[PDB]
């Protein structure tokens, strides 16, 4: 009875979704931060081969000019979620003449990841993290396979996920400042990845309230990473 | 037994098991009975409290299909449920295209067709209700049906429904229904729910009667038992 | 043969302040060269902070009104706060345009505030167009009232007349003033003035009298 | 009358594994094991081991008397990685 | 075993495990309680953390200005049936122009869960649906469950170790229909009470409670506003 | 009832209520939700049973085990 | 029950008398064994 | 154990059929790439031909537009009816926008089309991988790859088939970051990869240049032989 998105077990849950959240496991870490200043956020890349052009191998996408995003697991189905995250604050925009909260963003994605078998497919393979400035602040938010949509102070998932979320846990607080909270999430990065720490192994995005562009750094990350 | 997984397979001597699974489905609930005098007919539903949380009133098994129509269900519950919407809804097509009410001897058979389309496919199962159908008219009289969860559908003048289906109808056919009134019967049909195992080896119970006939005008609804109370005063001096 | 549409009358007026908003009209109902009811008034309060007036073909007038009520409460579920007065504007365009080829005949106006705490009036048509103004006259009469808000509020055609902001007492004043002057030469316009008045407060009504011919 | 049951220990308990069976042996005292039980998802405490034991061969391999961090990466891919998978690791651009 | 695969296949002991199943994923999530008196009827919920600084995931959820519903169960089923809930509730108001009856909503849920019971190719709603509503005769408190049966009721408790929450409700069900808010609501938080493990507490940041009233729209409290509730309370007797 | 005749036994227990959770069972595994839920309760050093003890002493017999599975809110 | 007899008889229960080890290979069966026939102070009979 | 469906995951979270899809490309005839300052090339080999048949309906390298190309892996059947869709959406896109198609759009066409064919039962995925070099979008040299699961992804030197594995590890110590110029010695740099063939015939090249602003430039067995003959000249220095 544990192949089937129809078909319960003596106890409870699938192992269907649970086995989706297991394809969660085996991708790449990501650490995003809620702070009072604004949203920082962080992956890892793995890069296989330096043939392998680099900017093709994305991580942090926009999903509009003040809403980042964040991906794990599966590929395939992750730019499945991106296309209808950017159509939905887009819709959004041409009928109220405002931009959609980064809650009621996953609102919609929610919507259609809780619609494998429940039509009339197989579930998805990607956890993503959702980080914003909308008129409630700067917010941080997370889902999963399940539908299973939660805020957020601070998350870590990918691979070293658990590992991550242990450290992550002991040096956060309330009172935290951007500039402090991008070099504490990369001290996290490179405790949990077994190469060493460089330039091109990481990159970062942040957003602020009067700075809503700049949903990535580039090569400013060289400052940061050279005073570690 | 093997060849017992769907609905549209035969055994190799000749018999549908799941037809034969889901009709001692309805062995398992509580018995209900019904009956029919000269002039009406007469429902009556032995009916258990859950726990103690019910609210004395709640899901109850005597329905009300039409304005002279209604429903003795047990089984099921929730399956009773979407069967007696199709019972209302059949009553009302019947209404917009010939302008009367629908006659008991026609509702039955629409009925059972229906019940009979979900034992013939392997996509749906076959339902796990009986139930009965009563009626009163001035040009057909008193009517009482039954129908099985295979669709079988025809006329008695007693039935039971429940587990005590042969304990109950031991004793119903030692009555002379055939010329008592109504209001009699109502005193009658109390004793017969409470010679058999009302709350033996049960917690709690609660007795349910509904009414239709000659003196209700061919309106079908609850007995005013409530009022003088006297099903519970004379069924219960039959102790000894 | 069958016709779909025929007028009813009506006049909607709306004055954003500096920090307010008022909306009045009338509230009578006629067809052709009869009364229905001198008691229909055409104010409908939205939310909180938003009025909107309706009016041209009654018929339309109630569907429109209920399908804009039940979208507000869509909105608020889906995004755990309530419509803003922009907001509405926006999604009252799409509607008037989604039937297109068979139009309701509505002239619609809202009123209320902002999320700064101004005023704010938006003007409409019955295809779907739509601008942000200072003050609107809809209706039948509403060529009878435009060129005296010109003079009065926009202190048009005038000369050594310094520009004050109109005050809340001095705004009451000019629209008791309008439709006395406007039930005398229209004849769809009279029987009572429905006013509402939206500050930061909450709604305020007010009903003024007039001639009953 | 006792059904006790053995499972795979999840982080904390391989992170407490390697330091039992790599505590009495020449390494450098400055490595991280939490990087080790991440790159063991679903082992036993007897393959734990043989990474502990084969790493050590890696040092004889060379000429050394203490292992260093690549010792026990390359210990990884020799017992689990050289068995349990060949398709997904040079064909992993489905994940990253 | 063979049996227990598909919903359409009955058993030789009458009895249909996939049902039976999805008794069990009522059982996974926390407990909540709901009942009323005779003018006000609260539900309480028990909220549950994910890790130790997210955010606790919300029960109670509004509908309609007079209906409130707690959950329990698959939140894929939840939001899936609240979809459902809330297009039902505004077509009556804008076709009769009047509030739906509370007793005949339910009535639409039992016929939309029969038919994902019955047919092959979905499974039932794991769901443990509470319901608090008015209509024109007064309060009440409705449950459902996967089987599709729905219980009209005074007092129940659904969810993990809820049998505790049941056997405070009977011993003090003759105290409810007379007493009000104040201690009303406090009555209902008294019985989570036994639902948790006998170390912590009832906190602030865990609870959410909802009230609905004859002169009362529906209204949730969480996190601020409990502390106007948690006053005025005894500790556990240990 | 016959083999908790011998321990402090709060008197909230419905073995009625034990009846709806427990079933398939044979007469020894009975016995062994019994022995278990003694043990349990000497886990947290508590001094009489309660229904909740019974059953933890159920999923140990089949050797269950439960934790936050993060469908269920 | 080795080394303290009292609380069981104290309370009034019985401790269990036969366990069953399950699971895996490799994952340490015959470890909780072997160490348990270091620590036992009784007894102890290994059977082939 | 459980494959048998595109639809099941693993207990440790696999799709077996999507990835025995990528076992089908090994059986295919390997097919290299770069891009250089101004000319892109891409080279096939293992032409094989068998004496008795045309081998002009045997091609590996197409074009769906006139300023983008195409290499292909894998079985046959499944690359012709990708490679007959792309023509028709590289063709109605100008019809939709009066532009023409940049290298970079019908690259996501065909990861998409693959995509949404690997989601449904009862529907077999592609099993090719396929090479898009264009340069095309104003004046600027790229390649991008396929891959049967429906990843697009851009390299700079690229090789698939029966053999990539040494062949991609050949152009990483090859490669100079000093930029290929003077174009011949880019195309010697691809029959320099190409000569670790599975059997290095010589004349099993099939070597197809673009100069980014004419049209494509099939070699002949003549010019090609000229370019063997210049790395046996550089491979006299060993002595
Ligand atoms: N939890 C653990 N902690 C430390 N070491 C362990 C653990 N589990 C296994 N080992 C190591 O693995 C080795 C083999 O384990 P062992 O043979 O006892 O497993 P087993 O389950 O008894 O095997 P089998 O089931 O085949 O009898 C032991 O020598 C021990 O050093
Ligand atoms: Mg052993």
């Amino acid at each position: 009875y544990d192949r089937g998105v129809n078909t319960f077990s003596p106890e409870g849950r699938l192992f269907q979704v649970e086995y989706a959240i297991e394809a969660i496991k085996l991708g790449s870490t990501a650490i995003g931060i809620q702070t009072s200043e604004g949203v920082c956020l962080a992956v890892e890349k793995r890069i296989t081969s330096p043939l392998m052009e680099p900017s093709s191998i994305e991580k942090i996408v926009e999903i509009d000019a003040h809403i980042g995003c964040a991906m794990s697991g599966l590929i395939a189905d992750a730019k499945t979620l991106i296309d209808k995250a950017r159509v939905e604050t887009q819709n959004h925009w041409f009928t109220y003449n405002e931009t959609m909260t980064v809650e009621s963003v996953t609102q919609a994605v929610s919507n259609l990841a809780l619609q494998f078998g429940e039509e009339d497919s197989r579930p998805f393979g990607v956890a993503l993290l959702f980080g914003g400035v909308d008129e409630k602040g700067p917010q941080l938010f997370h889902m999963d396979p399940s539908g299973t949509f939660v805020q957020c102070d601070a998350r870590a998932i990918g691979s070293a996920s658990e590992g991550a979320q242990s450290s992550l846990q002991e040096v956060y607080h309330k009172s935290m400042t951007l500039k402090e909270a991008i070099k504490s999430s990369l001290i996290i990065l490179k405790q949990v990845m077994e190469e060493k720490l460089n330039a091109t192994n990481i990159e970062l995005a942040t957003v602020q309230p009067g700075q809503n562009f700049h949903m990535f750094t580039k090569e400013e990350l060289e400052e940061v990473i050279k005073d570690i | 037994t093997g060849y017992d997984l769907s609905a549209s397979t035969f055994s190799p001597d000749g018999r549908v098991f799941q037809v034969e699974y889901a009709m001692k489905a309805v062995e398992n609930s509580s018995t209900a009975i019904g009956i029919r005098c000269k002039d009406g007919v007469v429902f009556g539903v032995e009916k258990l409290v859950l726990s103690k949380l019910y609210e004395e009133g709640s899901n109850k098994r005597l329905f009300n299909v039409d304005r002279h129509v209604g429903m003795a269900v047990a089984g099921l519950l929730a399956d009773a449920r979407s069967l007696a919407d199709i019972a209302r809804e059949e009553a009302s097509n019947f209404r917009s295209n010939f302008g009367y009410n629908i006659p008991l001897k026609h509702l039955a058979d629409r009925v059972a067709m229906y019940v009979h389309a979900y034992t013939l496919y392997s996509a749906v199962r076959p339902f796990g209700c009986s139930f009965m159908l009563g009626s009163y008219s001035v040009n057909d009289g008193a009517q009482l049906y039954m129908i099985d969860p295979s669709g079988v559908s025809y006329g008695y003048w007693g039935c039971a429904i429940g587990k005590a289906r042969q304990a109950a109808k031991t004793e119903i056919e030692k009555l002379q229904m055939k010329e008592m009134t109504c209001r009699d019967i109502v005193k009658e049909v109390a004793k017969i729910i409470y010679i058999v195992h009302d709350e033996v080896k049960d917690k709690a119970f609660e007795l349910e009667l509904s009414w239709v006939g000659e003196l209700t005008n061919g309106r079908h609804e609850i007995v005013p038992k409530d009022i003088r109370e006297e099903a519970e005063k004379y069924a219960k001096e039959s102790l000894k | 043969r069958f016709s779909p549409y025929v007028f009813n009358g009506g006049t909607i007026l709306a004055i954003a302040g500096e920090d307010f908003a008022i909306v009045a009209s009338d509230t009578r109902l006629s067809e052709g060269f009869s009364i229905h009811t001198r008691d229909s008034p055409k104010c409908y309060k939205l939310t909180d902070k938003t009025v909107i007036g309706c009016s041209g073909f009654h018929g339309d007038c109630l569907t429109l009104t209920k399908i804009i009520e039940a979208r507000l409460k869509m909105y608020k579920h889906s995004n755990n706060k309530a419509m803003t007065t922009g907001a509405i504007a926006a999604m009252l365009s799409t509607i008037l345009y989604s039937r297109r080829f068979f139009p309701y005949y509505v002239y619609n106006i809202i009123g209320g505030l902002d999320e700064e705490g101004k005023g704010a009036v938006y003007s409409f048509d019955p295809v779907g167009s739509y601008q942000r103004d200072s003050f609107k006259a809809g209706g039948s009469a509403s060529a009878m009232l435009q060129p005296l808000l010109d003079n009065q509020v926009g202190f048009k055609n005038m000369q050594n007349v310094e520009h004050v902001p109109l005050s809340l007492d001095r705004a009451m004043r000019l629209v008791k003033d309008v439709f006395i002057s406007a039930a005398e030469r229209d004849v769809y316009t009279g029987d009572a003035l429905r006013i509402c008045i939206v500050t930061k407060e909450g709604i305020r009504e007010e009903t003024v009298s007039l001639r009953k011919d | 009358d006792r059904k006790i049951e053995f499972s795979l220990p999840d982080l904390e308990g391989r992170t407490h594994i390697f330091k039992i069976h790599a505590r009495s042996m020449s390494v450098e005292r400055d490595i991280r094991f939490e990087l080790l039980a991440r790159l063991c998802p679903n082992s036993t405490g007897a393959e734990i081991r043989s990474v502990c034991t084969e790493a050590g061969m890696f040092a004889i391999r060379a000429r050394r008397k203490i292992a260093t961090e690549k010792d026990f990466l390359e210990a990884v891919n020799k017992v689990i990685k050289s068995y349990a998978k060949f398709s997904a690791t040079p064909r992993y651009m489905t994940y990253n | 075993n063979q049996y227990d695969n598909d919903v359409t296949v009955w058993s030789p002991q009458g009895r249909i495990h996939q049902i039976e199943y999805a008794m069990e994923a009522v059982k996974q999530g926390s407990a909540t309680v709901g009942l009323k008196s005779k003018t006000h009827a609260v539900l309480v919920a028990l909220k549950r953390a994910q890790s130790e600084l997210a955010a606790h995931q919300k029960k109670i959820l509004h509908v309609d200005n007079h209906i409130g519903i707690s959950i329990a169960g698959l939140t894929a089923d939840a939001r899936l049936l609240c979809n459902f809930m809330r297009q039902e509730c505004l077509d009556s108001r804008f076709v009769f122009d009047r509030p739906l009856p509370v007793s005949r909503l339910v009535s639409l849920i039992g016929s939309k869960t029969q038919i994902p019971t019955q047919r092959y190719g979905r499974r039932p709603y794991g769901v443990g649906l509470l319901i608090a509503g008015y209509d024109d005769m007064g309060p009440h408190i409705f449950q459902t469950c996967p089987s599709a049966n729905y219980f009209d009721c005074r007092a129940m408790s659904i969810g993990a170790r809820s049998q505790s929450a049941r056997t405070y409700l009977e011993r003090h069900m003759s105290e409810f229909m007379e007493c009000n808010l104040n201690e009303l609501v406090k009555h209902g938080l008294r019985a989570l009470r036994e639902t948790l493990p006998a170390e912590q507490d009832l906190t602030t940041k865990n609870v959410s409670i909802g009230i609905v009233g004859k002169d009362l729209e529906f209204t949730i409290y969480d996190d601020d506003d409990v502390s106007p509730f948690l006053e005025g309370l005894e500790e556990r007797p240990q | 009832q016959i083999h908790s005749r011998k321990m402090n036994v709060s008197p909230d227990v419905n073995y009625e209520e034990l009846a709806r959770c427990t079933d398939d069972f044979n007469g020894a595994q009975c016995k062994a939700v019994c022995v278990e839920a003694g043990m349990i309760a000497l886990r947290r050093g508590a001094t009489e049973l309660t229904h909740e003890d019974y059953m933890e002493g159920i999923l140990e017999v089949q050797a269950k085990k439960k934790a936050n599975l993060q469908y269920y809110a | 029950p080795l080394l303290h007899p009292e609380r069981f008889v104290n309370l009034g229960i019985e401790p269990p008398k036969g366990v069953l080890l399950f699971g895996p290979p490799g994952t340490g069966k015959t470890l909780c064994a072997r160490a348990v026939a270091n620590r036992t102070d009784a007894c102890f009979i290994r059977v082939i | 154990s459980y494959d048998r469906a595109i639809t099941v995951f693993s207990p440790d979270g696999h799709l077996f059929q999507v990835e025995y899809a990528q076992e089908a490309v090994k059986k295919g005839s390997t097919a290299v790439g770069v891009r250089g300052r101004d000319i892109v090339v891409l080279g096939v080999e293992k032409k094989s031909v068998a004496k008795l048949q045309d081998e002009r309906t045997v091609r590996k390298i197409c074009a769906l537009d006139d300023n983008v190309c195409m290499a292909f892996a894998g079985l046959t059947a499944d690359a012709r009816i990708v490679i007959n869709r792309a023509r028709v959406e590289c063709q109605s896109h100008r019809l939709t926008v009066e532009d023409p198609v940049t290298v970079e759009y019908i690259t996501r066409y065909i990861a998409s089309l693959k995509q949404r064919y690997t989601q449904s039962n009862g529907r077999r995925p592609f099993g090719i991988s396929a090479l898009i070099v264009g340069f095309d979008f104003d004046g600027t040299p790229r390649l991008y790859q396929t891959d049967p699961s429906g990843t697009y992804h851009a390299w700079k030197a690229n090789a698939i088939g029966r053999g990539a594995k040494s062949v991609r590890e050949f152009l990483e110590k090859n490669y100079t970051d000093e930029a290929i110029e003077t174009d011949d010695l880019t195309i010697k740099l691809v029959i320099k990869a190409l000569l670790e063939v599975v059997q290095s015939g010589g004349k099993n090249i099939e070597l197809a240049v673009m100069r980014r602003d004419q049209s494509l430039k099939i070699l002949n067995p003549e010019e090609i032989e000229k370019y063997v003959a210049e790395i046996e000249k550089e491979k006299e220095e060993n002595e």
